[PDB]
Protein backbone atom coordinates (compact mmCIF):
# COMPACT_ATOMS: atom_id res chain seq x y z
CA UNK A 1 0.00 0.00 0.00
CA UNK A 2 2.86 2.38 0.81
CA UNK A 3 3.36 4.52 -2.28
CA UNK A 4 0.98 3.17 -4.92
CA UNK A 5 -1.00 5.14 -7.49
CA UNK A 6 -3.73 4.53 -10.05
CA UNK A 7 -4.88 7.46 -12.16
CA UNK A 8 -8.62 8.20 -12.31
CA UNK A 9 -10.48 7.20 -15.44
CA UNK A 10 -14.16 7.94 -14.84
CA UNK A 11 -15.47 11.44 -14.19
CA UNK A 12 -16.13 11.30 -10.44
CA UNK A 13 -12.96 9.63 -9.22
CA UNK A 14 -13.47 5.94 -9.89
CA UNK A 15 -10.48 3.87 -10.95
CA UNK A 16 -10.84 0.96 -13.33
CA UNK A 17 -9.41 -0.02 -16.71
CA UNK A 18 -12.03 1.20 -19.18
CA UNK A 19 -11.28 -1.11 -22.09
CA UNK A 20 -12.84 -0.53 -25.52
CA UNK A 21 -15.35 -2.86 -27.16
CA UNK A 22 -17.37 -1.38 -30.06
CA UNK A 23 -16.97 1.75 -27.94
CA UNK A 24 -15.16 2.68 -24.73
CA UNK A 25 -18.52 2.76 -22.93
CA UNK A 26 -17.76 -0.75 -21.70
CA UNK A 27 -15.91 -0.93 -18.38
CA UNK A 28 -15.76 -4.39 -16.84
CA UNK A 29 -16.17 -4.77 -13.07
CA UNK A 30 -17.27 -8.08 -11.60
CA UNK A 31 -18.99 -9.02 -8.35
CA UNK A 32 -18.06 -11.92 -6.08
CA UNK A 33 -20.11 -13.17 -3.13
CA UNK A 34 -19.06 -14.77 0.15
CA UNK A 35 -20.76 -16.34 3.16
CA UNK A 36 -19.53 -17.68 6.48
CA UNK A 37 -17.78 -20.94 6.00
CA UNK A 38 -18.15 -22.00 9.54
CA UNK A 39 -21.83 -21.08 9.36
CA UNK A 40 -21.67 -24.74 9.84
CA UNK A 41 -20.31 -25.26 6.36
CA UNK A 42 -23.45 -27.41 6.35
CA UNK A 43 -26.90 -25.98 5.91
CA UNK A 44 -29.60 -27.86 4.14
CA UNK A 45 -31.09 -24.43 3.96
CA UNK A 46 -29.94 -22.35 1.00
CA UNK A 47 -27.06 -20.33 2.44
CA UNK A 48 -27.39 -16.55 2.35
CA UNK B 1 -9.59 -20.30 17.72
CA UNK B 2 -10.41 -17.17 15.72
CA UNK B 3 -10.12 -13.62 17.05
CA UNK B 4 -6.34 -14.08 17.38
CA UNK B 5 -6.01 -11.75 20.39
CA UNK B 6 -8.15 -14.18 22.41
CA UNK B 7 -4.99 -15.77 23.99
CA UNK B 8 -4.25 -12.59 25.99
CA UNK B 9 -7.78 -12.17 27.32
CA UNK B 10 -9.03 -14.53 29.99
CA UNK B 11 -11.17 -17.24 28.39
CA UNK B 12 -14.49 -19.05 28.55
CA UNK B 13 -14.72 -22.76 28.13
CA UNK B 14 -17.92 -21.81 26.34
CA UNK B 15 -16.31 -18.92 24.40
CA UNK B 16 -13.53 -21.18 23.06
CA UNK B 17 -14.48 -24.89 22.96
CA UNK B 18 -18.23 -24.44 22.49
CA UNK B 19 -19.20 -21.38 20.41
CA UNK B 20 -16.07 -22.15 18.33
CA UNK B 21 -14.03 -25.03 16.85
CA UNK B 22 -11.31 -25.39 19.41
CA UNK B 23 -8.04 -26.90 20.16
CA UNK B 24 -7.89 -29.57 22.71
CA UNK B 25 -4.93 -27.57 23.85
CA UNK B 26 -7.05 -24.61 24.77
CA UNK B 27 -9.37 -27.26 25.97
CA UNK B 28 -6.57 -28.87 28.01
CA UNK B 29 -5.37 -25.42 29.14
CA UNK B 30 -8.89 -24.49 30.33
CA UNK B 31 -9.70 -27.88 31.87
CA UNK B 32 -6.57 -29.42 33.57
CA UNK B 33 -9.06 -31.65 35.54
CA UNK B 34 -8.00 -34.36 33.09
CA UNK B 35 -10.83 -36.68 34.16
CA UNK B 36 -13.44 -34.13 33.16
CA UNK B 37 -11.05 -33.26 30.36
CA UNK B 38 -11.56 -36.75 29.00
CA UNK B 39 -15.24 -36.22 29.68
CA UNK B 40 -15.30 -33.01 27.67
CA UNK B 41 -13.26 -34.76 25.02
CA UNK B 42 -15.71 -37.63 24.96
CA UNK B 43 -18.34 -34.94 24.63
CA UNK B 44 -16.62 -33.23 21.71
CA UNK B 45 -16.12 -36.61 20.04
CA UNK B 46 -19.71 -37.77 20.46
CA UNK B 47 -20.87 -34.20 19.86
CA UNK B 48 -18.93 -34.34 16.59
CA UNK B 49 -22.45 -34.27 15.15
CA UNK B 50 -23.49 -31.75 17.84
CA UNK B 51 -20.81 -29.17 16.98
CA UNK B 52 -23.54 -26.82 15.69
CA UNK B 53 -25.64 -25.11 16.76
CA UNK B 54 -24.60 -23.87 20.21
CA UNK B 55 -27.63 -25.10 22.16
CA UNK B 56 -27.18 -28.51 20.54
CA UNK B 57 -23.70 -28.67 22.07
CA UNK B 58 -25.15 -27.47 25.38
CA UNK B 59 -27.60 -30.38 25.32
CA UNK B 60 -24.78 -32.74 24.32
CA UNK B 61 -23.01 -31.45 27.43
CA UNK B 62 -26.12 -32.28 29.45
CA UNK B 63 -25.78 -35.84 28.16
CA UNK B 64 -29.33 -37.03 28.85
CA UNK B 65 -29.75 -38.07 25.19
CA UNK B 66 -27.76 -40.71 23.32
CA UNK B 67 -25.99 -39.34 20.24
CA UNK B 68 -26.17 -41.55 17.18
CA UNK B 69 -25.50 -45.06 18.44
CA UNK B 70 -25.39 -44.01 22.09
CA UNK B 71 -21.73 -43.40 22.92
CA UNK B 72 -22.50 -40.26 24.96
CA UNK B 73 -25.57 -41.20 27.00
CA UNK B 74 -25.05 -40.45 30.70
CA UNK B 75 -28.52 -40.80 32.25
CA UNK B 76 -29.93 -43.09 34.92
CA UNK B 77 -31.95 -45.58 32.84
CA UNK B 78 -30.65 -49.07 33.61
CA UNK B 79 -33.44 -51.24 32.14
CA UNK B 80 -33.63 -53.11 28.84
CA UNK B 81 -36.18 -52.23 26.19
CA UNK B 82 -38.47 -54.99 27.51
CA UNK B 83 -38.04 -54.54 31.27
CA UNK B 84 -35.30 -57.13 31.81
CA UNK B 85 -32.77 -56.18 34.48
CA UNK B 86 -29.44 -54.96 33.13
CA UNK B 87 -26.44 -57.03 34.21
CA UNK B 88 -23.42 -55.31 35.75
CA UNK B 89 -21.03 -54.44 32.93
CA UNK B 90 -17.90 -55.25 34.97
CA UNK B 91 -19.29 -58.35 36.70
CA UNK B 92 -19.23 -61.77 35.02
CA UNK B 93 -22.73 -62.76 36.15
CA UNK B 94 -24.27 -64.27 34.23
CA UNK B 95 -21.98 -63.64 31.24
CA UNK B 96 -18.30 -62.72 31.09
CA UNK B 97 -18.30 -59.62 28.85
CA UNK B 98 -15.51 -59.43 26.31
CA UNK B 99 -16.68 -55.81 26.02
CA UNK B 100 -16.85 -54.41 29.55
CA UNK B 101 -15.43 -51.85 31.97
CA UNK B 102 -11.78 -52.66 31.21
CA UNK B 103 -12.31 -52.36 27.44
CA UNK B 104 -14.56 -49.26 27.65
CA UNK B 105 -13.63 -47.22 30.74
CA UNK B 106 -14.27 -43.88 29.01
CA UNK B 107 -18.04 -44.35 28.75
CA UNK B 108 -18.52 -43.86 32.52
CA UNK B 109 -19.89 -47.37 33.09
CA UNK B 110 -22.25 -47.04 36.05
CA UNK B 111 -23.83 -49.84 38.12
CA UNK B 112 -26.12 -51.14 35.32
CA UNK B 113 -26.97 -47.95 33.42
CA1 LIG C 1 -11.03 -17.94 19.49
CA1 LIG D 1 -8.39 -19.52 20.36
CA1 LIG E 1 -15.37 -14.13 19.35
CA1 LIG F 1 -4.03 -20.37 25.82
CA1 LIG G 1 -7.89 -19.35 25.68
CA1 LIG H 1 -21.67 -17.21 24.97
Amino acid sequence: CYGSYARPTNSNGGQGVMVEQNGKLESQVEMQFFSTSTNATNEVNNIQ
Amino acid sequence: ANTFLEEVRKGNLERECVEETCSYEEAFEALESSTATDVFWAKYTACETARTPRDKLAACLEGNCAEGLGTNYRGHVNITRSGIECQLWRSRYPHKPEINSTTHPGADLQENF
